């Protein structure tokens, strides 16, 4: 009953928040960069160091032309005024935010462990206990996001960074909607979408349940449950027949099972007693809520820390940051 | 294995969204 009143309090400040977006709090020259953490098809995430106060950052960077070419206008605004509104442990935290003539700019604190991603894909596969206390971090942050009506839909764990407490940090955003009823977009990464985002029907919030299915799935066999080539043939898989590793305990086969459900009116965190049904599942019997809750939990894995160190990253082609003379996508980008 | 098949045929790397 307590926790309907912070979540109450958390509404309200996240619609005062979205209602009024922060802008424009920093600007290009406040930062020195350092070396490039990661490309993709309209724009850079880049380790920066504030030049006053010495601190680290990620800076993501958005090329508005590139982002105009691509339809991702609504989204990258949608990340931006969803990651200044949001207040929770495990997602990451907008630090600063500001546009020039050709680029969006959104500036996070920098995470050296890197994402869940590499962690994973260098051990193998995660113990049970380890899968455990990061899928409980998604839970409550599941429980936080739909209590603001919001479905998350881009789960997994290139999105995910584990910090230097070893806890999780969400990272993207632009796909967050606001739905209390219904959406019909075909939005996510093949592996993680359940069948009925697949399929034209409509869907709910009940399919960021399924995708925290397929991520403990992945998380604790190595590989997601269903998977292909490409997208088609990842598709039809998807629409259930999955297999269990024989190393999955019973506990772990009944809750994924209940998750990977593919009929959504039977699929848990869908059901009357919503989240409930997951936390009070065995599998999470020995997880203490309120303790992961305030990372007083002693987190299984602690990155290594090397010191600005960028070990747990790839390395790019170090290319120019460009600011044109001219205004680019003005219009179209007013809000940011 | 099932592993063995999901380095042959499945997506290893990082994946896009869409
Ligand atoms: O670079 S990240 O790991 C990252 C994201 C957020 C905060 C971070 C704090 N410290 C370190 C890394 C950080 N990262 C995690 C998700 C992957 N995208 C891929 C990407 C790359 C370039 C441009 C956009 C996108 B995108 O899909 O929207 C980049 C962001």
């Amino acid at each position: 009953e307590s926790v309907k009143e912070f979540l109450a309090k958390a509404k309200e400040e996240f619609l005062k928040k979205w209602e009024s977006p922060s802008q424009n709090t920093a600007q290009l020259d406040h930062f020195d960069r350092i070396k490039t953490l990661g490309t993709g098809s309209f724009g850079r995430v880049m380790l920066v160091k504030h030049k006053e106060t010495g601190n680290h950052y990620a800076m993501k960077i958005l090329d508005k032309q590139k982002v105009v070419k691509l339809k991702q206008i609504e989204h990258t605004l949608n990340e931006k005024r969803i990651l200044q509104a949001v207040n929770f442990p495990f997602l990451v935290k907008l630090e600063f935010s500001f546009k020039d003539n050709s680029n969006l700019y959104m500036v996070m604190e920098y995470v050296p462990g890197g994402e869940m991603f590499s962690h994973l894909r260098r051990i193998g596969r995660f113990s049970e206990p380890h899968a455990r206390f990061y899928a409980a971090q998604i839970v409550l942050t599941f429980e936080y996001l739909h209590s603001l009506d919001l479905i998350y839909r881009d789960l997994k764990p290139e999105n995910l960074l584990i910090d230097q407490q070893g806890y999780i940090q969400v990272t993207d955003f632009g796909f967050a909607k606001r739905v209390k009823g219904r959406t019909w977009t075909l939005c996510g990464t093949p592996e993680y979408l359940a069948p009925e985002i697949i399929l034209s029907k409509g869907y709910n919030k009940a399919v960021d349940w399924w995708a925290l299915g397929v991520l403990i799935y992945e998380m604790a066999a190595g590989y997601p449950p269903f998977f292909a080539d490409q997208p088609i043939q990842i598709y039809e898989k998807i629409v259930g027949k999955v297999r269990f590793p024989s190393h999955f305990s019973s506990d772990l086969k009944d809750l994924l099972r209940n998750l990977l459900q593919v009929d959504l009116t039977k699929r848990f965190g869908n059901l009357k007693n919503g989240v409930n049904d997951i936390k009070n599942h065995k599998w999470f019997a020995t997880t203490d809520w309120i303790a992961i809750y305030q990372r007083k939990v002693e987190a299984p894995f602690i990155p290594k820390f090397k010191g600005g160190d960028t070990s747990n990253f790839d390395d790019y082609e170090e290319e120019e940051i460009r600011v044109s003379i001219n205004e680019k996508c003005g219009k179209e980008f007013t809000e940011f | 294995t099932t592993y063995a098949d999901f380095i042959a045929s499945g997506r290893t790397g990082r994946r896009n969204a869409i």
